[PDB]
């Protein structure tokens, strides 16, 4: 149809945007992830490095992770495979992303607080 | 019908059709999460003992966030259907009440301790072990029993206050201890009602002027009033079992 | 005259602070998650 | 007393009378398992609630 | 502990655990920050002939005073006595090597005081109030007391 109009309003097509956010959220966990490891290795600034916020990016990780999934899911009955590709590449980006920042978080234990 | 090309509704139904195809009526998975229950009740099981603990205390929390973090997913996937038909149930109401109380005791500080930390877990176990069928026709009619088992409950203690009425009247600050305080008078009134060993009670009055005085008349009363109670409660509870069961064998 | 006294003590073997075991479980959770959308992709892929 | 347990295998009418109570056995086993299941229920509230103060 | 296990430093309490535990080289006591980042300024076990552990951050190089095991060359040449291997007070901290060691969660850790009079040993009395401090700024611990 008019992707114009599709574009146009009221609302928006199926899912796709869904799918595009978590895209949006690639990179903002990207750029958090570089700043992480920014810090960590040279500049060492643990002052201001993210050990404060650090539950509710994790809960941002999983429904982020979630949401490619239903995204996938809820594109793959277009038939075209290019639609397919595009949510099956960003559901791999990002779980390869969620555990590399798992292990990061694993490995920086002895560096936040002590219980 | 012939359905040439299906509509987005038509998607919608499918794909909750696969969602409650898994996890609803396959039974690997329900077979899984049974096994993962069994497990961390026999480590239940493998408490009250400090020895097995010591080595042992970390993993307990480990299992302890993996049984929670499934009971959520578990939730969260009933709650993807729909908010009002988890709601609006019988049942779903008890899980998330369960995953509830223990998920804010857990992320947040609770004085709640192992005293609500292992019976919500086996409450948990009891709910998922009553979904295998062969104890869900039993736990069924139980609870099509019990609202019959209520007016029979209410019949036993109205007629209980009025003859503790009688009772307190020959009770207090003589023969005391049982007798008196009014409410423990009447659980000691009840302790004979379940009918065990009231012999010490027996010994209690006994000797009141050594041959008869009110050492026969007291037990006399409060002994035929005893048996009564005793037989018509046993009997309207075992027909009232009887009665609701009849609705099963029908 | 000052009545002072010292002492020191060594505890070892922390299980974990809090985020080894926000880590485990999300990651466990997780886990099961993508372990059943794979079969889900595949399956409904499968008879398409 | 097992051996006793063999001799009273005979009497076919005790026979008929365990084939017709044997239908039973899947009820006292549920019956058993929900009487096991309260059991421990109150099982860990009593050891929560008595035993865990040690007092 | 008997001072012969004391020297060996290999004690166990019958169960697996280790009674004794010799401390690491130029070891510092942890800090709120985090627990591998010393910001203590007291050194146990100085040794200035290796390098220093647990040590990048700046405010961690920023601090650490060598009282003791000072700019003589290392511990061997920094001389110690008995008196300085059971002195559990601050200062002698240099020559510190072998401390206790417990289990995580310490529960109900007798802190019992005795006091020498000349001629017996009594216990504090209530008229003897007493304060508490932990000389290396840490803050999980607590105590119990009527
Ligand atoms: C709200 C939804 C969309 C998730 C997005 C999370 C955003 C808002 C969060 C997650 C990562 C966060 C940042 C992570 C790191 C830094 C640097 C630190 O020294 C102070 C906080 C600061 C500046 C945070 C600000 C807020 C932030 C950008
Ligand atoms: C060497 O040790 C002495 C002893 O206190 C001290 O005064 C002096 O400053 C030290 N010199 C250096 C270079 O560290
Ligand atoms: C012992 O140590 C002191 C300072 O700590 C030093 O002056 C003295 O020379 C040392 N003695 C020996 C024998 O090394
Ligand atoms: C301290 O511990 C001793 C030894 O167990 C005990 O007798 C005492 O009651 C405790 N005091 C407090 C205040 O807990």
């Amino acid at each position: 149809m008019r992707w114009r109009d599709r574009i146009a309003v009221l609302c928006f097509p199926p899912g796709l945007m869904l799918t595009v956010a978590a895209l949006i959220l690639f990179f903002i966990h990207m750029g958090v992830f570089a700043s992480d490891v920014h810090n960590f290795c040279v500049i060492h600034n643990y002052d201001h490095m993210s050990f404060r916020y650090t539950v509710v990016l994790i809960f941002s990780q999983v429904i982020s992770i979630g949401w490619a999934a239903m995204g996938s899911l809820y594109a793959e009955m277009t038939g075209d495979k290019f639609l397919r590709c595009f949510a099956l590449t960003i559901l791999i980006l990002n779980g390869a992303m969620f555990f590399n920042r798992l292990c990061l978080e694993f490995l920086a234990i002895n560096y936040r607080e002590e219980r | 019908d012939v359905m040439e090309k299906k509509d987005a509704w038509d998607v919608q139904e499918f794909i909750t059709q696969m969602y409650i195809k898994q996890l609803l009526r396959h039974p690997a998975f329900q077979l899984l999460l049974a096994f993962l229950l069994l497990s961390n009740a026999i480590t239940i099981a493998l408490r009250t003992n400090s020895y097995l603990g010591q080595k042992h205390y970390e993993l307990f929390s480990t299992i302890d966030d993996i049984v929670l973090t499934i009971l959520i997913c578990e939730v969260l996937l009933g709650w993807l259907n729909g908010f009002w038909i988890f709601w609006k149930d019988g049942w779903n109401i008890l899980n998330f009440a369960i995953v509830f109380i223990l998920f804010m005791g857990f992320f947040i500080k609770q004085l709640d301790m192992v005293a609500i930390t292992y019976p919500l877990r086996v409450l948990r176990l009891v709910h998922v072990c009553m979904a295998v069928e062969p104890l869900a026709r039993i736990i069924k009619v139980i609870l099509q029993s019990m609202p019959d088992l209520a007016n029979v409950m209410a019949l036993i203690l109205f007629f209980m206050l009025v003859f503790s009425v009688f009772g307190v009247t020959l009770f207090g600050a003589f023969v005391p201890k049982h007798f008196q305080n009014m409410g423990v008078a009447l659980y000691t009134l009840f302790i004979c009602i379940t009918q065990d060993g009231w012999l010490d009670i027996y010994t209690d009055f006994q000797m009141d002027e050594r041959e008869y005085a009110m050492e026969v008349g007291g037990a006399i009363y409060f002994a035929v009033f005893i048996t009564l109670g005793a037989f018509i409660g046993l009997n309207l509870f075992v027909v009232v079992v009887t009665t609701n069961l009849e609705q099963m064998m029908k | 005259c000052e009545l002072s006294e010292e002492f020191q003590i060594y505890v070892d073997e922390v299980p974990l602070p809090f985020p080894g075991h926000a880590l485990i479980a999300v990651a466990t959770s997780v886990v099961l998650g993508v372990l059943i959308f794979i079969a889900f992709v595949f399956q409904l892929r499968n008879i398409h | 007393s097992l051996r006793i347990l063999k001799l009273i295998s005979y009497s076919r009418g005790i026979r008929t009378l365990i084939i017709a109570v044997g239908e039973t056995v899947y009820t006292v086993a549920s019956v058993l398992t929900l009487l096991f299941l309260l059991m421990f229920v109150f099982a860990i509230l009593g050891f929560c609630l008595f035993g865990v103060t040690d007092r | 502990i008997p001072p012969e296990d004391w020297i060996s430093g290999v004690h166990k309490d019958s169960q697996g655990f280790n009674m004794i535990k010799t401390l690491p080289i130029n070891y510092r006591p942890p800090s709120h920050m985090g627990i591998s980042i010393p910001l203590t300024d007291n050194f146990y076990h100085a040794d200035p002939s290796k390098p220093i552990p647990r040590n990048q951050f700046h405010k961690s190089k920023e601090t650490g005073k060598y009282k003791q095991c000072a700019n003589v060359t290392s511990r061997a040449m920094c001389n110690c006595s008995e008196h300085q291997k059971f002195s559990h007070a601050v200062a002698f901290s240099d020559c510190k090597e072998k401390v206790h060691r417990f289990k995580f969660p310490v529960t109900q850790y007798p802190v019992v005081l005795e006091i020498f009079n000349e001629r017996d040993k009594i216990s504090a009395e209530p008229p003897y109030l007493v304060t508490m401090t932990e000389v290396n700024m840490r803050k999980n611990w607590q105590l119990k007391h009527n």
